[PDB]
Formats: structure tokens, sequence, C-alpha cells
């Protein structure tokens, strides 16, 4: 169980730690997180109570090193930073659980749910969409573009997502114009799984942490990169039994954990009423078909 | 974006583009089988691709032999559509390829497409015009060269027959569509209107009758008045 210590809490924020969030007011003694389930990634985000523009946060893993929080006066928000000395981390981690300053990472011991959220996503890969070396964790906010988004400006804070475009040289092969823009199966096997992702687990796991951009930081070109993954596979006539089943797992626990207030904004009526009516995949989506139903009724 | 009302006249400048209409290239008849249950037999078709500001037409004829032994050939026709005009561009010399290509039917537009993606300069462009273009078959001429083919073949036609010699494209087309509107609403009356006179031949190279200045006056009066008529029989007004 892993600690990510804060060193003040100078402004009225609210503070996320995955799917979990606490209301902090101006110079509370709030002093960290603790008890964070070591086998996963993880991402803290803030809310200022003055501005609910711009949700931002931190990708994380305890792994990867000792991380803490820290208010900078300057450029106004609460920064992630590494602390190389462990010595000096356990210290201040000892002292801040010894006072009692830390919430406690609240899992429910029957709860999957972060799990199946997170099942594919690693931190080697989130670092190669969100490019900052020197770094170990990876910033996000509401209003970082896309390669994709851009190309339709400031490459340093872009989100790398894989370009996935139907109507591209890369998406339809010369001579199969027809066949490949209606049975997706070459560019989503050939292409995107064997060529550029090698496997289903990264285009899983691309997948999941564009939607959870999208849920977390309300990021609009993560919801449409989100969206993209999914309509490639519902629109492919071949798709391996194995990427099938989780697949509808994997939805099933997006849909199951989207704030209900938000479905208009970050559920796409065209995509999914063809995902789960009318692509070949119709019906292999049926826990996510029956929650969208039950949930939803409207969208659709 | 769209071709309509307002940005009309962009037809007749000398950026080079065509219309495409579809609507004539999949074309079957309906009967009853044996049994009672009912089938469709295809006829030769075409893809009516016309030059507004010049006239030239590459008349595409889509024989029956293209859709032996296809599934869903109403969608099928759409993409042959779009391989043919793509052809059609690729074998044109640059300088002759269309800046901008107008579909007259939405249904088109993916499926050219993605059949021009090795053209990315050259911008597909639906229309809200209603054009009546699907007509061209009522042209007799165009009818009979495409019912007589027996293979796939490209026809060239100029549709304005020499009329540029003595109006702008902009009058040719509107003469053409009034043409063509008429002949979509009444093809008995349209065809009686235009041959009526014995003495006003169509030249062997031409497509319509010699008229005069004068008597094309005649004409699409005759052509206005028949049009206006079948609207207040169609609604009751």
């Amino acid at each position: 169980m892993n600690t990510v210590p804060f060193t003040s809490a100078p402004i009225e924020v609210t503070i996320g730690i995955d799917q979990y969030s606490f209301n902090v007011k101006e110079n509370q003694p709030f002093h960290g997180i603790k008890d964070i389930p070591i086998g996963h990634v993880h991402v803290i985000h803030f809310q200022h109570a003055d501005n609910s523009s711009m949700r931002y946060g931190y990708w994380f893993d305890c792994r990867m090193g000792n991380f803490y929080i820290q208010y900078d006066p300057k450029d106004g928000l609460y920064k992630m930073m590494e602390e190389r000395d462990g010595a000096k981390f356990e210290n201040i981690v000892h002292n801040f659980k010894e006072r009692q300053m830390m919430v406690s990472y609240p899992k429910i011991d029957e709860d999957d749910t972060w799990y199946n959220l997170t099942e594919f996503v690693q931190m080697d890969k989130i670092r190669k969409i969100v490019r900052k070396d020197e770094n170990q964790f990876s910033y996000v906010d509401s209003s970082m573009t896309t390669v994709q988004e851009n190309e339709l400006s400031d490459p340093a804070h872009s989100l790398n997502y894989t370009v996935i475009n139907f109507k591209s040289r890369e998406a339809i092969r010369p001579g199969h114009e027809m066949e490949d823009f209606l049975d997706k199966s070459y560019y989503l096997n050939t292409v995107m799984l064997q060529g550029i992702f090698k496997n289903s687990s990264n285009y899983f796991g691309e997948l999941q942490f564009a939607f959870l951009n999208a849920m977390f930081f309300g990021n609009y070109g993560s919801s449409l990169q989100w969206h993209a993954m999914i309509e490639l596979i519902c629109s492919s006539a071949t798709v391996p039994k194995h990427m099938l089943d989780k697949l509808d797992e994997i939805l099933y626990y997006q849909i199951k954990t989207l704030p209900e207030q938000y479905s208009d904004i970050l559920l796409n009526e065209r995509v999914w009423n063809i995902c789960l009516y009318s692509s070949f995949q119709k019906n292999s989506l049926h826990n996510t078909e029956k929650i969208m139903e039950n949930k939803y009724p409207e969208l659709l | 974006g769209a071709m309509n009302s307002s940005n009309y006249a962009e037809l007749f400048n000398n950026d080079i583009k065509l219309f495409v209409d579809d609507t004539n290239v999949y074309r079957v008849t309906v009967h009853k089988t044996f049994e009672g249950n009912v089938a469709t037999k295809a006829i030769n078709g075409c893809i009516f691709t016309l030059n507004p500001k010049t006239g030239h037409l590459f008349l595409k004829i889509i024989h029956t032999s293209v859709w032996a032994g296809q599934k869903r050939l109403s969608q099928l026709a759409k993409w042959k559509t779009a391989e043919e005009v793509s052809a059609l561009v690729r074998s044109l010399p640059k300088e002759e390829q269309p800046k901008q290509i107008i579909v007259t039917r939405k249904a088109m537009l993916d499926p050219l497409e993605v059949h021009m993606l090795d053209f990315p300069n050259i911008a597909i462009r639906p229309t809200e015009l209603r054009l009546p273009f699907s007509a061209a078959m009522s042209i007799d001429k165009l009818s009979d060269v495409v019912m007589k083919a027996t293979e796939p073949q490209m026809v060239l036609f100029n549709i304005y027959d020499d009329w540029l010699d003595r109006i702008s494209s902009y009058t040719a087309f509107s003469r053409l569509t009034l043409l063509l509107r008429a002949l979509k609403t009444n093809e008995e009356s349209a065809k009686m209107i235009l041959l009526s006179d014995p003495t006003i031949t169509i030249k062997s190279y031409h497509l319509w009758p010699s008229f005069t200045d004068e008597q094309w006056i005649t004409i699409e009066s005759q052509m206005r008045d028949l049009i206006l008529t079948e609207y207040g029989r169609k609604y009751n007004v």
C-alpha cells in the first residue's frame, strides 16, 4: 500500500483519486492520500473551487517512484513531483500518517471497478501518448488537444493518440475501396492490431486511457478517440472472439462508471446506435447493450 | 460546402468541375415469376458525368453484366459509379482534371470520397439543387446508345450541341435543365413539343433540334407552360 503526500492545500479544491474525490478547504490541513493499491496506474486530479474550468491531473504508478503533490503559487496549480531521497520521503510519509492528516484510498473489497477500467493501461504506454520524458508521471487537462485534432497547435502539450481515420489511404487498400470501407477488418487486424499496436492489449489500453481522460477531464479529443476505437472494432466483420468478449466487459464498466448527468456530451449517439444495433458486432456486446438500454434509453 | 441557389454562378467560372448523377446506373424492370413472386431484370444503365461550363458529357455505359452474381446492387451501384468517375479523372490530363466534383445525390459522397483519396485536392461536393438529370434517358440518342451497348463503353457528347456559339454557359445550362425538367414531369408532352414541326431536324452529331434563336424562345415558353400545368395537376392548386 503506497502513499502520495501533499505539502499543503493552500487553495480550495476538489481532489480526485481514481473514481473517488474529496472537497478540501482553503488551507485545510490535508497532507495526502494513503493505502493506494499497488499494481495499477492511478490518476490524481484537481478542480479548483474558483475555476470549474480546467480539470487537471497526473497519471502515475507508485512502483515507478515516490511522488508527492505541492501547490505552486506562480503557476497556480497542484503539481506532482518526484522525491528522489527515499529516506526523506518515508520520513515525511510516516510523520503525516502519525499525525493522521491523510485520507485512505477508499476501496471496497468487493469492488473491481478500478481494475476493470484500467485492466490494459500501462504507465509505459501513457508516457508515449503524453510525452514529457523528464517526469515519470503524466499531466492531462481539460483542454489538451490531440495530434489528430492538431492536424485539422503546440505539440509539446498534445495527446499523441494513434490516428484513426476511416477515409484515409491507411484505412483503404487500393482496389478494395468498397470492401474495406464497409468491412474495416483489414484496417483493424492488419494495420492497427498487427502493425501499430502489435497486440489487442495495447489497443484496449489506449481505448481505456482515452475513455478515462474524457470522463475525468472532459477532454473532448479523448472522447473522440475512445469512440473511434470502438467503432473500428464494431465495424469489422472479423474480430478475434477474445477481443469481442473483452470489449463487452470493458465498455460495460465504462458505461457503468460514467456520471449519469454527462451522457449527452461523453456519449456519441451515432457511434453507439451503430455499434449496438447496426454493426457486424451488434450481437456481441450483450452486457454493454443491456446496461446502455436500462440507463440511457433516451440516447438510443 | 453544398451547392445551392446562392452559389449557382460558380458553375460557369473557369474552375473545372463536373456534375455526377447516378440515378440511371442501376436500372431494372420489376415482374412476376411463374410462381407469382416478384423478380427484377436489370437493363443497361449509365453514369451521367457533365461539365456544366463546356457541355462535355462523359456518358459511361453500365452494362448489365456488371451486376452478374452481385448482392446489394443498389449499394454496389454507388461504388461502381465512384470507381468509374475516379477512373475517368485518372484518364484525363492533369490540366483537365476537375477541381470539384458535385454529386447530385448525397449518398455518392462517401463512395466518391473513398475512391478519390488519391486526389485530395479535388473537392467532392453535395448539392441542395433538385437537378433533373435523371431524365437524361429521355433524350432519344442517349437512351439508344445505352440500350444498344453490348459491353462497357464510354460515349462522349456535347450536351449543348452548338448553343455556346450563340449563348453563355449560364444560359445554356438553364436551357438544358428546363428541357430535362419538362421531360421529367411529362415526357410525352415534352417530346411532342420538340418534334411537332417535322421541318426542324436534329443534326446527326447533335442531340436536339436545330431551332433558331426565336424558335428556342417559343420552345422554352412551351416547356415552362408544360411544367407549371403539371404542378397544378399534381397538387390541385
